[PDB]
């Protein structure tokens, strides 16, 4: 991925997050739980879906019958007809190819920046309290119960209370 | 002492393919080239003619498997491969253009020449044209000489389209099994036939001689047409070989004409159709029939192309 | 105490759309589909000839309302409504065909065929083709018998192309309102006209009879042609009902033809053409007309599709 | 956008900002200013002038009429000749919409991206000095008048010189 | 005290073009379209019939320079600027719908027709068609009426296609340079000549005249065909002017034609070709030949499309 | 490009480094040596590769001639193929150069995130021991010899064997 979480820094998904697509897994004096970040997720979900509706945008045009399956046209007419369908043929194969391998690769870069943005965003409301592991995971000096990791999940953490005690325990 | 991020992930991915990677695995993924096939002529809602044993263009002169469809009114106009367009052994001159108008008129709506004759015979018939009994096409006449070997009159006989819309119109010429038998028909002499139109010119001589046995008839009929304008004329010069139109046709409208060997439908709806069924979907592209008519997405030689609904898949 | 980033942002921003949206809202956008036409031919700096009452094909054969027009020389050709190719009653065989030839020829210069004539007449006539007074085709001339009912003698003409491009040749057919009157004017009996060139054979049998009225008369040539190559011979067998080529044309160089009800302008330039007028834009696409000519933006179907020339607008 | 920055983690842009693109609106002792980022405004400007040209570079070739208003051609012809140009017609309605949408994505990322870099720039050049808000804005430990903070949209801005006393300030 | 990072450069960069930039100079690129032309026929490994002197449509007829070629056998064909169809001058109608099909034939292979002919003469020959003195078409037989100025018997012919693919037919009218040479071979009054299959009919009436001198002569032939469907019968009713098919002709399998005059080479191996030779080549587009025919990259006006296959140059 | 790193705040690119894409040149007590990111170098390299293999990727279609080079065809149906042939060179002519152009874009921005995700990732590595330049370098407070940064090169630099040291060094 162009930004460097999915299959980047961030060494692997989690098969047990099945409530989005983005979420948290905490640890700390009272053990291990996780939970899942809708807002991320629904971005994703609404970016991607916006893609579908645009390709399922297909009002299409009429066209008719130019040559007959059951009695076939004059000869000459009929091979420049056919010479007509068979471009117009590898037109459409190259443009669906294109198409479908230019959206794929913007899907798998799209999904990899909601991640990087999530990550950035959390880094940016642990102002010296947290600092960077590395494998996508903030080790926090202060303690924090049950209470304060929902606090980072709500956006409603503070840093200047717990600051000058995680900023000593550096 | 610490909170890690992650994404999800799945035992089982779907492989897709980008502009870097082929098969590069992905959680969830939607196909975009259609497959399914219904093998019926989806027709819900719309006004339906399935021709069966009538040849689209026997619609205009009437052979009798065409008795049920001279003024026939349709949306969706089927041909069927066992649909014939004669009874006695002929020929369309430029029939697949005729038959590309046919099939998008909306079907037809016939009005009476008012040809009236004196001098020959218009009662000519055949054991190949089935009404109990020998007989001839509906809509057209066939003229002779009163008696066997008597002669032609020289003759002129016009049509002026008086409608808003063009009028197609239809006139058959004989060729008889000899060089005697379009004598004994028409009396002996070369024969002329002649047809001008504000912007058409074109003649028509016989050619008699020995064809093969159709409906174990060994002779055969051209046809012939032209659409005539509003407030234009036009004019027959003939002295025998000669079929006669006795109603014009008027196209009502607007239709779509397809091919097929599949049964009719009016509990499914589609707009696109090919010769095996109906193609209802709403994915861009197809890969079942490259000439599949209507409203269709676009056929694609490929038979699947994967568009990736979901991040990279990464478990273990 | 602080240092804020931010980025610009406006009340009225334009609505785009883009892969994943529709309707999202930049700050700036420029449109991409032409839609505004200018009304008229925009022919400055251009040799233009605009046709008028004359047909391009009458330009060949020259009946009176193309005496004007027998050798023009052009960049861009224009066709109108009104134009007319023939002045006696008659068709061209294969007309669009030379129609393509001429509109981008250049325009056309002629060269005395040189033939010579010996046991006829040939300064035939009609009020149909008015040059204060009864005439005909200017670059043709009509072949007869010497006296009425007169016979024809077997004819044999030829010319050779002796310059470096193809030569257009063209003769016509004449269809007499009756039986009887294709005899008057060269006697009785079937006639036949025949043409060979090195690359080419083709016969043509008269066929005489009664079409309706058109500039009063009833009677109908067809004209017909082929492109005879430089150092080949064209040879002329008949014995009657031809209409004989005195000047053979030739093509000029390059230009590109249009059909037009506007007027003429020569103060604006453009190079996209079509029956309405001129599209003079730098967009890549237009929707406009899907068959203008000339050097033109894309068509397509869609009305408007805006670019965005500035970032997402996020106002309040 | 693709970077997180615009309709990001800056909450909206500013209508009060007409000099440029991107730009700075200081507060300190002396009372709040504003100000335009050139060099980030012209790298924007001149990618979305580029893709303009390169839209409006169309040299296009001549076609010439293969069918007549005024006097219709023979019609099996004449069906050929549309069910083609409807067939063209087709392609390029789906690569003009195609085109429009896909540069629409990038141009919206490109301007995203160029926030981004402004704003990682100016992080760059206070080491230790500022710390991150998180609404896209740097909160400064050492006091800076109005020379402070034009030193900083110059690219003169020294933090060795203001270095240990906002580094106490923490 | 420090560790930088950093990338690589170049003093040599190649300048490609972005949506954003024309002229950003690039680490390494690769060229898209392809220029470089192989100047010979690349047919190693395939079936090669180079026709030479031989004219396509000759291989049915059979002139004297057709002999080795009139049951071919080829997966690709090669005609030539200097191939000739005919040795007695003449021309076949819908020449070019014929070539399209033997093209793909994958070649011909003949079957005796089994006409057998009683009342006239069918040993015509002439100077134009050489084998080591004057003869004819080897395919077919010029028919004749036994003695000078004798009369024609009419007469009925028929083939019954009795194999399972489709039989090419061809028969020649024959052109006499006089009116009075159409009478010595096939006696006085108006010949005709008629077609008729179970999905065909057509007339054939001949036209004597005056052409001009080919190979020596100044009459000609026109040659004319239909594909005859298994278990149907085409029937010859003719009383002159016509030249005879002894043998029909069937479809080997599949081929591809092409035209060129460039020399036959077995040592490279190519798919796609041109008139000036071969392009062998993986790049997706070519700007060599819009004409280039078999498997090929796609044609662009395009010289030039440079491919990024590095990141961005920054020296200094 | 779009991730700010190469023609960014990387001044430029190195002649000297003809071992890989993306490297290190360090400065110590012991003098400045080079290297070459081998993971990096092969990502760029290996994704460069999947364009060309995708493009390269033509089995194409057959096409036979409709139309005579010796002997021209009528005119009618000429001019109705030359234009269809027109217009289908004009579609490719246009796609070709969407493609190149649209490939080269991203192949240029990818090339640029790879060097941003090195660069990061070293961030990452020197959690406080090292603090960020601007130019595209880390200086580091406590001291690295030839055997320290090689510990770097090879993703096992320990952060806190150096940590009091360069923490306090500040
Ligand atoms: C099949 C066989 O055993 N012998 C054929 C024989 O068919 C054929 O004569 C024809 O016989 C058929 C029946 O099989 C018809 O009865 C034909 O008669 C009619 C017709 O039905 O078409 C009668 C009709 O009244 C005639 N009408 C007019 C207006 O003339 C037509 C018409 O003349 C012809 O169709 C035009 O040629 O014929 C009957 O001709 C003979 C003739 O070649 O050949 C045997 O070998
Ligand atoms: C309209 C009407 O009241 N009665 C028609 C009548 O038009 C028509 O005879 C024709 O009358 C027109 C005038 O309307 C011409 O005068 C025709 O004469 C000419 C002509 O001008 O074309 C004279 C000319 O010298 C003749 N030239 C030659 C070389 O023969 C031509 C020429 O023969 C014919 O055009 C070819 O058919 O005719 C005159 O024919 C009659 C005839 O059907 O019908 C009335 O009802
Ligand atoms: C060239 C010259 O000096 N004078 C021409 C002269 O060519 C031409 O007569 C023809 O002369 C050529 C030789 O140049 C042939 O010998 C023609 O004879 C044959 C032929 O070879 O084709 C003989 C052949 O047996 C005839 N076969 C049959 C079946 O009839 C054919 C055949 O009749 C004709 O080809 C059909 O028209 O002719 C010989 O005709 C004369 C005739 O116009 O003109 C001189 O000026
Ligand atoms: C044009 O292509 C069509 C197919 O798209 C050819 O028709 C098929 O021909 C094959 C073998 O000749 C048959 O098995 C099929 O029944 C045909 N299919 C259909 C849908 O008609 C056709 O022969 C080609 N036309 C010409 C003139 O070569
Ligand atoms: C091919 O399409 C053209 C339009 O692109 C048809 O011509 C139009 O026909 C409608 C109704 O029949 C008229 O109202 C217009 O005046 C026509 N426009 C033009 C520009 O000619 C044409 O009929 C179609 N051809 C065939 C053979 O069906
Ligand atoms: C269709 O285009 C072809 C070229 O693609 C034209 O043929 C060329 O004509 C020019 C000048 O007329 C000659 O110099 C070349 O020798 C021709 N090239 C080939 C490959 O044939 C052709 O004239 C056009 N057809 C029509 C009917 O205008
Ligand atoms: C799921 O895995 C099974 C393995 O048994 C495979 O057959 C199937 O195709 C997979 N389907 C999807 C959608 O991943
Ligand atoms: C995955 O995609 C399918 C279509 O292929 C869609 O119907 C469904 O919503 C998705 N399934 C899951 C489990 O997300
Ligand atoms: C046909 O003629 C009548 C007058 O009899 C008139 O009402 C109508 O407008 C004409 N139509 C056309 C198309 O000229
Ligand atoms: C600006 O806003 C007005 C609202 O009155 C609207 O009519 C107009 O279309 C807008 N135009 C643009 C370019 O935003
Ligand atoms: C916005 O775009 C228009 C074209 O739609 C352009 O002429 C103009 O330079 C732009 N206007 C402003 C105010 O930026
Ligand atoms: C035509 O013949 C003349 C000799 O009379 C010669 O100059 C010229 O080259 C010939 N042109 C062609 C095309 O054969
Ligand atoms: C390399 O530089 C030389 C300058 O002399 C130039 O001629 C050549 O085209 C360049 N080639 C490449 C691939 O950079
Ligand atoms: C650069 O690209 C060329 C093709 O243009 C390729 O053959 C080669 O591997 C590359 N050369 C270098 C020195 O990287
Ligand atoms: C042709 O007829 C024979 C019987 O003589 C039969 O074997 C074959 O099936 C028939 N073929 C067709 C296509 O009707």
């Amino acid at each position: 991925g162009l930004f460097g979480a999915i299959a980047g820094f961030i060494e692997n998904g989690w098969e047990g997050l099945i409530d989005g697509w983005y979420g948290f897994r905490h640890q700390n004096a009272q053990g291990e739980g996780t939970a899942a970040d809708y807002k991320s997720t629904q971005s994703a979900i609404d970016q991607i879906t916006g893609k579908l509706n645009r390709l399922i945008e297909k009002t299409n045009q009429q066209f008719e019958l130019i040559d007959n399956e059951f009695n076939e046209v004059e000869k000459q007419i009929g091979n420049v007809i056919n010479w007509t369908r068979d471009s117009i043929t590898e037109v459409w194969s190259y443009n669906a190819e294109l198409l479908v391998a230019m959206e794929n690769q913007h899907t798998i870069d799209l999904a990899d920046s909601e991640m990087d943005k999530l990550y950035e965003r959390v880094k940016r409301q642990l102002r010296e309290n947290a600092e960077e592991d590395g494998t996508g995971c903030f080790e926090i000096f202060h303690k924090c119960d049950d209470d304060c990791m929902a606090s980072i999940r709500n956006n409603t953490y503070d840093h200047s209370k717990y600051r000058e005690e995680a900023m000593q325990n550096r | 002492d610490k909170i890690c991020l992650g994404h999800h992930a799945v035992s089982n991915g779907t492989k897709v393919n980008t502009l870097t990677e082929r098969g590069v695995e992905v959680v969830n993924a939607t196909e975009t080239v259609e497959r399914t096939n219904i093998p019926r002529i989806c027709s819900k809602g719309k006004r339906t003619v399935d021709l069966g044993q009538c040849g689209l263009l026997g619609t205009i002169t009437g052979p009798p498997q065409c008795d049920q469809f001279l003024e026939f009114s349709a949306d969706l106009i089927i041909e069927r491969r066992e649909g014939s367009d004669v009874c006695y052994p002929g020929k369309f001159v430029n029939e697949e253009a005729l038959r590309q108008i046919l099939r998008e008129s909306g079907g037809i709506d016939k009005e009476a020449m008012g040809f009236t004759y004196s001098g020959i015979r218009t009662n000519g018939a055949t054991s190949a044209c089935r009404r109990s009994g020998s007989s001839f096409y509906a809509e057209m006449k066939w003229l002779l000489s009163n008696t066997d070997n008597a002669a032609f009159p020289q003759m002129t006989k016009s049509y002026k389209n008086t409608r808003k819309s063009p009028a197609l119109i239809v006139w058959g010429i004989h060729h008889s099994v000899s060089t005697a038998e379009q004598t004994k028909l028409y009396g002996s002499g070369n024969k002329l036939v002649t047809v001008g139109s504000s912007n058409y010119q074109q003649s028509f001589v016989p050619s008699p001689g020995a064809r093969p046995q159709v409906n174990g008839l060994s002779g055969r009929i051209d046809f012939h047409w032209l659409m005539l304008n509003p407030n234009d004329t036009v004019t027959f010069s003939f002295n025998g070989a000669f079929i006669a139109p006795d109603r014009a046709s008027f196209l009502r409208g607007k239709s779509m004409g397809i091919q097929s060997g599949v049964q009719v439908d009016a509990n499914c709806e589609g707009d696109c159709y090919h010769s095996g069924g109906t193609i209802i979907s709403n994915l861009p592209f197809q890969n079942i029939d490259s000439r599949a008519v209507g409203k269709c997405p676009r056929y694609v030689k490929q038979r699947s192309l994967l568009l990736a609904t979901g991040m990279k898949n990464v478990p273990e």
